[PDB]
């Protein structure tokens, strides 16, 4: 949904908060990146979880 | 028959053969494989506007010492087109191919950097987006100044307003010797449109 | 047709064409060249809007 | 958690800058930049026409004065028109450029230095870009008189080698050739313009020539020793002869002029490197007749 | 811009009125007056023929490469424009009766856009 | 829909107008690039938008 | 069970550290980790404030105090205010810095050090950063004064060059040139504030320039010999002249203070390189006065 | 459709005719390779058709 | 936004012209041409015999 | 129509004949043919004994 | 102690040197890094045949 010719254009992008980027609002820091203590960050979301290369099989 | 000059201008054309747009077609079918549209695409092909410049060991030195002299020649393609235009927009690509007799007891490396356009080197810092290759293994430089300015666009030749758009700045730790072939990035086009001045042919240096 | 420039073409026998005050009757019609398809200049619409002549009139003065 | 390697080894070669010279592909210039996608919007208001006016078709369909000649109440009928400017009556219908001056200046007391300088219209000067060119030429042809001049006039279109005098550094026409007697315009597309009221007309020559295309190089270097790209860039002349003479009464002026502009439609051009000896180089006149030009080398 | 031209039907001729942007700002080799005949009349113009056309208009954009022209502080002489002949006067030979041309030249202002009050004015 | 042996060719493209390309008409530039200032450049549309990688995250 | 190659020769390039300055992208340094999915959690519970305190819109929108004025009873009208501070009355309206000071030191009897130090707002600390600006600029204007003290004041934006004297070392302001005959008011945009009861104005002047964006060089390196990169960072100036005389009691104080804030809105920039002839460099005050400082260099 | 242990072999193959491809019987070049004047060599189809990649864009 | 490698080391081998006498691959010269699609069409009305 | 590199910068190792002494794998060997799929039958009708 | 390149070009058939531009769509390799230099001449002809 990119005009570009360029095929996938670089580095798959996440989803943040519904504000102005700039122009002062107070952006709440919490809701940019969306990664809590959960199955989010790929390194709690092993040991949750509990896949087979945290054993190192 | 009455007096006067009159208008309704009558367009003949010659030899009702077949519409020209099936015999172009046709003809490049068999001619070309490729068929030439626009002249916009042509500043995005790499024409060399030099086949030697050379530079001594640690001089900051300008691309406009060489664009300057090589926008009146009309060599390549973004200074022959730009002849019949008056205006341009968009950033620049460059490529700087190595032809330095180099030693091996020494590193050399090639920075480059961004001044604003018509400064000189001592007037300007190094704190900005920079790229470095060594041409001991990459021998091409390659690099793309994008269009930072203060306006839409920007003129031939304008006032004392200087500084007003990015360019580039070459660095190197030895005296290099280089071939640089420039063209325009993604967003680069010509506008405005002139007619055009003359051209010049051979120089035989006759007898007499 | 042709492109950035104007022929003789011997037009019509009108154009009483007035440009407010002033009428320039012409015996035919002038043979227009213009900017092909207008785009035109700055941004000097987007900083302020206008002013009209009775409403710099309106201003205060010391 | 650590697995080997099941990739194959993949071939490779070395190549910085593979395919450099191609309009189209992926670029692998280093931005100097803050985002990788920098990217600058539209051409909406930018400049002060929304027309592309870098199109093939919009820069060639420029027309551009290549003839005003002179057509006085003397000359004879089924002669070709020849006066003032040089070429005459006898314009050679294509793309490239035909016409070229020649300026001398001196090196030493025994040596002169000659330069060829060639005025160019808005399609000679896309032409010599490139090597091959095809196209429909158009051309205008309109006589500056008054409402007392009456006359018939003649465009005929001659296809194959232009009947030329090779000089020592130039080509000019030949008007013994094209006289009435010896180049008869009964076999030809001719067109018989008059001129009691009507003025302009507009001819619409097509591409007709036994090649797929022809050469670009034209009048450059072109000579007595050099002719041979010079009859292999055009396929044609439009040669202006009068059928009537010049009717004038004495109260207007014993002259009109033939005023010829020229353009193109249909444009395909082939390889983009120029067909000439030497690089295009545009000819910047010199503030005095005595200094000199630049000259651009080949040597690598 | 628009001319007016005014010659009786005995005197023929043809000019040209075309305009070169950045003309005396460019280098001398990119002006008009330092190129061909082909090269001139391969501007932005109109023909002027004095027995097709006694008036001929033209509209000159916005030409400036900067937003809204400045009025303060400067002379800023951006667009130059010409007028060519390319026939000469072509009048019968018969003087004390002045064949003659008498072209006059009208100018205004169109799509106007005029913003910010300052307290200045240039000399 | 295009013969070539080469499987995908090159620098996937975008689309334009309705005319000839040469042969004079006046083409318009608005309508050759499809990039007005909408979601579709890229740099605008990560911050209308407001994806994770405008923030350094 | 052992194939063979089908893979294509790939073409390649050498290039370790492909664009390393852009912001976005695949950084190919190797972690001195035990994961290679090294990552901390957000940014709960780490901070005192759960605001975005790098923000642009934050960064800018934090006020500081450029002028401290002094307004007597002597003074006359329509003069601009100045006493005590440099620039007076007459504020830069833009994001750059636009006030310097001047440190001298002795390298030997015969020989002065001058070092230019700048009082930065925290937007002028960021401008500082980048090349080109564009913002909507914000002032408070506050009078510090009694219930007694009644006065009224003009505060008009007059856009372009300013009027400035050039010295030697530094550029201050014309005081001379913008008393009520020279410079009327009378055209520009203008707020009167009463001083009866009201105290503070917030004035939110927009961008309006014939650029898209001005340079964000400002004072740095302005003197007699080069300042025409400190009029093309701005755009207009703040001019508060009086309109009736401080009119105030005996047993009062024969002073009134007006104190300017200073932030910014809707803030853009472009290029991630300072405009500056030398580095962006902080200040460090040395200890004594006699002392010297860090010089840093431009050579690679 | 072809036994192979390599993963896609090489060189992705277009179509051709109905016949012997040696043992004479005079075969038809038109019918080998499929691309005449239409909308099947790719630099023809991005001119008729239009993309934005032949503008510059 | 700007993260880090996740992608392998990949074996390689310096071997320019691989298989160069094989009548079918992907030839890795450079056209000197205007178009990476240069490509002519058909043999149609070329050779008097079809 | 000549964009820029969006592709990171891949890490690599210049290993020629990595594993030659695994029967199972992709082999960069350059066959001496004429076809790179060069593939004899089956064993059907070659040996006495099936 | 040098550094070898090389250059290509295009020529039309049977001119010599002299009689001809550099300014043409060209390849460049290095032979120390890249011994291979592979070119590809298109078909950019008059006449849809060429005989001998």
């Amino acid at each position: 949904t990119s005009e570009n010719p360029k095929i996938g254009p670089i580095s798959e992008v996440a989803s943040g908060v519904k504000t102005t980027a700039n122009g002062i609002e107070r952006i709440p820091v919490i809701g940019e990146i969306a990664k809590p203590v959960t199955t989010a960050v790929k390194w709690f979301a092993d040991v949750v979880g509990t896949v087979a290369a945290i054993f190192g099989w | 028959i009455n007096i006067g000059n009159k208008t309704n201008e009558n367009v003949i054309s010659f030899f009702d053969s077949t519409d020209a747009e099936t015999q172009n077609h046709n003809a490049l079918m068999k001619g070309c494989g490729e068929f030439i549209v626009n002249l916009r695409t042509l500043l995005r092909t790499f024409r060399t506007i030099t086949d030697n410049w050379i530079l001594q060991a640690n001089t900051k030195t300008p691309i406009t010492d060489l664009t300057n002299t090589t926008d009146a020649q009309g060599r390549d393609y973004m200074s022959y087109l730009s002849y019949l235009y008056r205006f341009y927009r968009g950033g620049r690509r460059y490529k700087f191919f190595n032809t330095t007799p180099l030693k091996q007891s020494q590193t050399c490396y090639i920075r480059s950097f961004l001044i604003p356009r018509n400064y000189s080197a001592d007037e300007i810092n190094v704190d900005g987006p920079s790229h470095i290759t060594y041409p001991v293994i990459n021998p091409v430089h390659e690099v793309e100044v994008p269009f930072y300015s203060q306006y839409r666009k920007i003129p031939i030749a304008s006032t004392s307003d200087k500084g007003y758009d990015s360019s580039l700045m070459y660095f190197s730790n030895t005296a290099t010797t280089q071939i640089v072939a420039r063209a325009g990035n993604d967003d680069f086009t010509f506008g405005w449109m002139i007619g055009p001045p003359q051209l010049q042919g051979e120089s035989r240096s006759v007898a007499p | 047709n042709v492109h950035n420039t104007e022929l003789a073409s011997s037009t019509s026998e009108n154009s009483v064409e007035t440009q407010e005050i002033t009428t320039f009757h012409d015996v035919e019609t002038p043979n227009r060249i213009d900017t092909p398809m207008a785009q035109d200049t700055s941004s000097a619409r987007n900083m302020d809007d206008t002013h009209s002549i009775i409403q710099f009139l309106q201003r205060p003065v010391l | 958690s650590k697995p080997r390697n099941q990739q194959q080894v993949c071939p490779l070669q070395n190549v910085p800058a593979w395919g450099y010279s191609l309009y189209k592909g992926i670029d692998m210039s280093v931005p100097l930049a803050y985002d990788p996608n920098n990217e600058l919007g539209d051409l909406k208001d930018v400049f002060p026409s929304a027309v592309d006016e870098m199109a093939i078709g919009y820069v060639c369909g420029n027309p551009a004065v290549k003839h005003v000649l002179t057509w006085k109440t003397t000359d004879a009928i089924q002669k070709p028109i020849a006066n003032g400017d040089d070429w005459g009556g006898v314009i050679p219908v294509g793309m490239p450029c035909y016409s070229k001056s020649i300026r001398t200046t001196r090196i030493s007391a025994t040596e002169n230095r000659e330069t060829e300088v060639m005025d160019a219209a808005p399609c000679e000067y896309v032409a010599n870009m490139f090597s091959y060119w095809r196209a429909t030429m158009c051309y205008r042809i309109t006589v500056v008189k008054t409402a007392f001049h009456t006359g018939r006039l003649e465009i005929f279109f001659e296809p194959g080698v232009i009947p030329v005098k090779p000089t020592v550094n130039n080509i000019g026409p030949d008007q013994d050739r094209l006289t009435g007697a010896v180049a008869p315009s009964d076999n030809n597309y001719k067109y018989i313009l008059d001129l009691t009221n009507d003025t302009e007309v507009t001819i619409r020559v097509p591409f007709v020539s036994n090649k797929m295309f022809l050469k670009t190089a034209g009048i450059y270097g072109a000579n007595s020793e050099n002719n041979w790209n010079f009859h292999e860039s055009f396929s044609g002349f439009l040669c202006i002869r009068p059928v009537t003479k010049l009717m004038a009464p004495d109260t207007v002026s014993d002259n009109v002029s033939i005023v010829v502009w020229k353009w193109a439609e249909d444009v395909v051009v082939v390889e983009p490197k120029p067909l000439t000896s030497g690089p295009t180089q545009v000819y910047r006149p010199p503030p005095t007749a005595s200094t000199a030009v630049e000259v651009l080398n080949v040597e690598l | 811009v628009k001319l007016v031209l005014n010659a009786n039907p005995f005197v023929a001729g043809r000019m040209y009125l075309a305009y070169s942007p950045y003309d005396d700002k460019v280098d001398t080799a990119r002006s008009v007056l330092q190129t061909s005949r082909a090269g001139v009349t391969g501007y932005p113009g109109v023909e002027l023929d004095f027995q097709l056309d006694n008036s001929v208009e033209m509209t000159i954009p916005y030409a400036s490469f900067q937003e809204a022209y400045d009025l303060v502080t400067g002379t800023e002489d951006f667009v130059q424009l010409y007028l060519f002949p390319i026939t000469p006067v072509l009048g019968p030979k018969s003087e004390s009766e002045s064949s003659k041309v008498d072209i006059s030249v009208y100018m205004w202002l169109s799509n106007i856009s005029l913003v910010i009050p300052t307290y200045r004015i240039n000399p």
